[PDB]
Order: structure tokens, then C-alpha cells, then sequence
């Protein structure tokens, strides 16, 4: 389909983030380095790292990125408000940024589904049994959801980011108030790479019901 | 007039097809797995040596190079034979993504892409025919109201060119309702394979039931031939495009050669052998030297190129 290589560009970006990070400073899959305490700073890194791959994508025109910057870990609700496990702020020049860990950690736990759904396959045996006849890699489909759902979390906040960032405090408070900026909107400069963002790819909405 | 270049899948887990390329690049619309779907490929030669050296070292299948400037269907067709060494061949793929400006290869059938593992096999011939294609205007009758077969002989001919296993198909221009009392009159549905009606006119093709009193087993012969010209002229075409259509609509897949036999040069486009019918208001009997014609058009290929 027009649509599969699609699907394929975005596994290749897709990848294309996993692997570096994947690699460097990677001890331990994602759970097990973020179930404790354990190189708090390690976790600080690597969200740091993912904020600079999206700002890289996002706007890759200039590759330059401002390394200085805070970083703290909480672990209470009155350290914490929902829907936002991550909170930029700026305390006389001091830009920091703050998350609830646990929050993200149960987030991390109910991906346990199986795509038992829809069609696939042309089952044949040209399909399979033809090629039956004649003619450390480890790596899986939950831990690739897992790692897409987290990058998909840190879209939110970066956005939040750089908006804060180019209309100051009022505008952040207000777009937190009300994300209707979010609301229906690929126009902007081309410089945003907006097919880069991945708001552009899949749709949702809820129904009211009784 | 160009240069051309070939794919040849090293592992032809789908066989006899072919498919043509406006982009090296445009592998990138065919993606994983889907390759394997094709047995060859054509090219436009490249303009930058660096292609063809990108080419030349890539080892995921084999290829040919070669100079045709005769921008002819089946001249093409015999160059690429003779490359590969092969007496038939399968169709053509096509893509939303729409092919290169080749369109001097209008005319002929287009495959959607996707349809090729929809594609099923034929019981009808036990090997690989060639076809011969024939019409009833002043063609074979005796031109008068009621007509002799031009020989007898031809007559049983017809039934025994089954032996060579060779298809037959007459598409009379003349008007439909009166060939169902020709064949009354002188009936080869024992003898023949495929009709065809109603083929005397191009038409405005443009986006601006049968067998009620005998139960004959025919059809609509629908008018979905296309302009396809766009031009002022007078001529109308044995089309290989519908002919094809209906072939496959009866399952015949594969071919070795098809011939046309006819009255108007005008309508071949490129046939590989045209037969123009002598006119006969009387049975000439002159068939010998048809059959022979016809037999060593035949026997062309049995060198393995047709020359």
C-alpha cells in the first residue's frame, strides 16, 4: 500500500531514535532502570538525551541545543499534578525541570494486549509453504510499544517547552489552562519539520454515553 | 530510441513477469518482500555512470544491458527473449505510482500491481500456446449472402491447429446479431475458441443482457476500449489490450506469440505476424500457402529467436 511505506518511514525514525540511546550508557532495559533510585542522575540523562533527539528532529535546521539546565525527581502527589508528570520551570535564571517517576512507572505496566484484530496474512501457501518447499539482536514488540508510548509522553512536554520558551510564563500558564493551540494544527514554518511530529500520524476521541 | 537495462531476480519464486521503472529509486514504493514478486524489471539506461556503476555492484540479482532504439512492444519483447534465453514471458506490472512516459507502450495490458498473487492458473492448455486472431468481414466466407468456407480443408485445418496447442479468436467487426445465424449455418463452436463482436468502430471513450431466444452461452462484447489516440484519423485497431482481457478473463496467462489475420494492415499495431485475407466472392482453395506461412511463423522460435 501507499500506506505501508509510510509505516515503514515511521519504524525507521522510530528506530533511528532507539538505537543511539539504546547503546550509549544503556545498562538495563527501561523498567528496571527506572524502578529505583539507581543512577537517578542516569534517568535524568536519559530524559535529557530524549529532549535533545526531539529538539534535533524537530528543528535538525540548527543542530545547537542549550546543554544547561535542572533537573529534579519527585515522588509524592503534593510533588506531582495529574496529567503532567513533567513541569518546566524558571527560578531567576535557573530553567529547571521536574518529574514524578512512579507516575511513569505504573504508566509502564498494562501494555498486555496481542493485535488479535484484523486482517493480515493472504494466507497461502505461495504465501508460506511454497517457500517451506524449495529455498544479541534480542529485541521485542512490547518493549518496542513501551518505548514508543514513553516517547509519545515526552512529545506533550516538549511542546509545552518550547512553547513556554518562545511566549514566556503567561502563555505557558494559559496553554496549560487550555491546549487548544495543540488543537488541530500542522500549519506553521516549515522550519518545525511538522511531518517530523508524531501528533500527525493517529486519532482518537471518546464518546459521552449514558 | 534509448538505451535500456534489465532486472533479473536471482530467485524466481514468482515467474515470467516483468515490470518497468521511471526510478531506481522507485524500489522504495515496492519495499521488504515485495520484490521477490518479479522476474524481471526494465530500465531506462542511465544518464549518470554512477547509477549503472551502483548497479553494476550490487549482487541482489543479476542484469542485462542493451541498446533499443526500436521503441516497439514486441520488438522489446523479442530483444528481452533473446537476453533471456526464454520462449514466453508474463505481463507487464503497473502502479498508482504512475509508470514513466513510455507511452508509446500504450497499447497494451496493464497490470495493477497487487492482482499478481490474486493470480490463479489456467487448465486450459496443457503448454504454452501461440495464438492467431481472425475476423469475419470478407475474411475466410465467401463474400456472398450465404458463404462457403474458403476450403474444406480449412475447415478441418481449423479443428486440427488444436494439435499444435494454438488458440483461436475471431473478433468480427461485422454487426453481432447476424453471426449467430452464420454459425447456424456453418457452426465451428466445436472448432473455435473465443468470440467477439461489435469491433468496427473507435468510439468516444471518454469520461464525458444476451441469449433470450437461444440459449447461447455469449456475452455483452461491452465497449470499453478507450479513444486512446486522441487524434484526427480513421482507424480502428485489434486492441491487445481487451484481447488480453478477455484471454485472462478466461484464464490464459501465458503466451508465445500472437498472429492476426485480417483485411486492413491499418489495425495491426505491431502484431507479430499479419496475414492479409486475399478478397474471394469464390473458394480460392489458396490455403497451402497460408498454412505454410502460418506453420513457419510458428517454427520461428524453434531456433529460439524469431528472427
Amino acid at each position: 500500500s501507499l500506506e505501508s511505506y509510510e509505516t515503514l518511514k515511521i519504524k525507521l525514525a522510530l528506530s533511528k531514535y532507539m538505537a543511539m540511546l539504546s547503546t550509549l550508557e544503556m545498562t538495563q532495559p527501561l523498567l528496571e532502570i527506572f524502578r529505583n533510585k539507581a543512577d537517578t542522575r542516569q534517568i535524568a540523562a536519559v530524559v535529557f538525551s530524549t529532549l535533545a533527539f526531539i529538539h534535533n528532529r524537530f528543528h535538525p535546521l540548527v543542530t545547537n541545543f542549550t546543554n544547561k539546565m535542572e533537573f529534579v525527581v519527585t515522588e509524592t502527589n503534593d510533588t506531582s499534578i495529574p496529567g503532567e508528570p513533567i513541569l518546566f520551570t524558571e527560578n531567576e535564571g535557573v530553567l529547571l525541570c521536574s518529574v514524578d517517576r512512579p507516575s511513569i512507572v505504573k504508566m509502564l505496566s498494562r501494555e498486555f494486549d496481542t493485535e488479535a484484530l484484523v486482517n493480515f496474512e493472504n494466507d497461502n501457501c505461495n504465501v508460506r509453504i511454497a517457500k517451506t518447499f524449495g529455498a544479541d539482536f534480542s529485541i521485542t514488540e512490547v518493549e518496542a510499544t513501551q518505548y514508543l508510548t514513553l516517547l509519545l509522553t515526552v512529545e506533550h512536554a516538549y511542546l509545552h517547552y518550547y512553547i513556554f520558551k518562545n511566549y514566556g510564563v503567561f502563555e505557558y500558564c494559559k496553554s496549560l489552562t487550555d491546549h487548544s493551540l495543540f488543537t488541530n494544527k500542522l500549519r506553521s514554518t516549515m522550519s518545525t519539520k511538522t511531518s517530523n511530529l508524531l501528533l500527525s500520524k493517529f486519532k482518537f476521541t471518546i464518546e459521552d454515553f449514558d | 530510441q534509448s538505451k535500456w537495462i534489465c532486472l533479473r531476480l536471482n530467485d524466481a519464486i514468482i515467474k515470467r513477469h516483468v515490470l518497468v521503472l521511471s526510478e531506481y529509486a522507485d524500489l522504495k514504493y515496492l519495499g521488504f518482500e515485495k520484490y521477490k514478486f518479479f522476474e524481471y524489471v526494465i530500465f531506462q539506461f542511465c544518464n549518470d555512470p554512477q547509477l549503472c556503476k551502483i548497479i553494476e555492484n550490487n549482487y541482489n540479482y543479476c542484469m542485462q544491458i542493451f541498446k533499443a532504439p526500436a521503441d516497439d512492444m514486441r520488438d522489446i519483447r523479442h530483444n528481452i527473449k533473446r537476453a533471456f534465453k526464454t520462449p514466453v514471458l508474463g505481463h507487464m506490472c503497473v502502479l498508482s505510482n504512475k509508470p514513466p512516459m513510455y507511452s508509446f507502450l500504450k497499447e497494451w495490458f496493464l497490470l495493477p500491481h497487487y492482482k499478481v498473487v490474486s493470480l490463479k492458473s489456467e487448465s486450459l492448455t496443457w503448454g504454452f500456446p501461440h495464438v492467431v486472431v481472425f475476423d469475419l468481414d470478407s475474411t475466410l466466407i465467401t463474400e456472398e449472402e450465404q458463404v462457403e468456407i474458403r476450403d474444406p480443408f480449412v475447415y478441418d485445418s481449423l479443428q486440427e491447429l488444436h494439435e499444435m496447442g494454438c488458440v483461436l479468436v475471431l473478433w468480427s467487426y461485422g454487426s453481432r446479431d447476424h453471426v449467430a445465424h452464420s454459425m447456424r449455418d456453418v457452426d465451428l463452436e466445436g472448432y473455435f475458441d473465443i468470440i467477439i463482436s461489435e469491433g468496427s468502430t473507435v468510439q468516444e471513450e471518454r469520461s464525458d443482457i444476451v441469449d433470450y431466444n437461444l440459449k447461447k452461452r455469449f456475452i455483452e462484447n461491452k465497449f470499453v476500449f478507450d479513444i486512446h489516440n486522441h487524434r484526427s484519423d480513421n482507424n480502428i485497431p485489434k486492441s491487445p489490450k481487451i484481447v488480453i482481457k478477455y484471454l485472462s478473463d478466461k484464464n490464459v496467462n501465458f503466451f508465445k506469440s500472437i498472429t492476426l489475420v485480417d483485411d486492413l494492415p491499418t489495425n495491426n499495431y505491431a502484431y507479430d505476424f499479419y496475414v492479409k485475407v486475399k478478397r474471394c466472392p469464390t473458394p480460392v482453395q489458396d490455403w497451402e500457402h497460408y498454412h505454410n506461412e502460418i506453420i513457419q511463423n510458428i517454427m520461428d522460435y524453434e531456433q529460439y529467436f524469431i528472427k
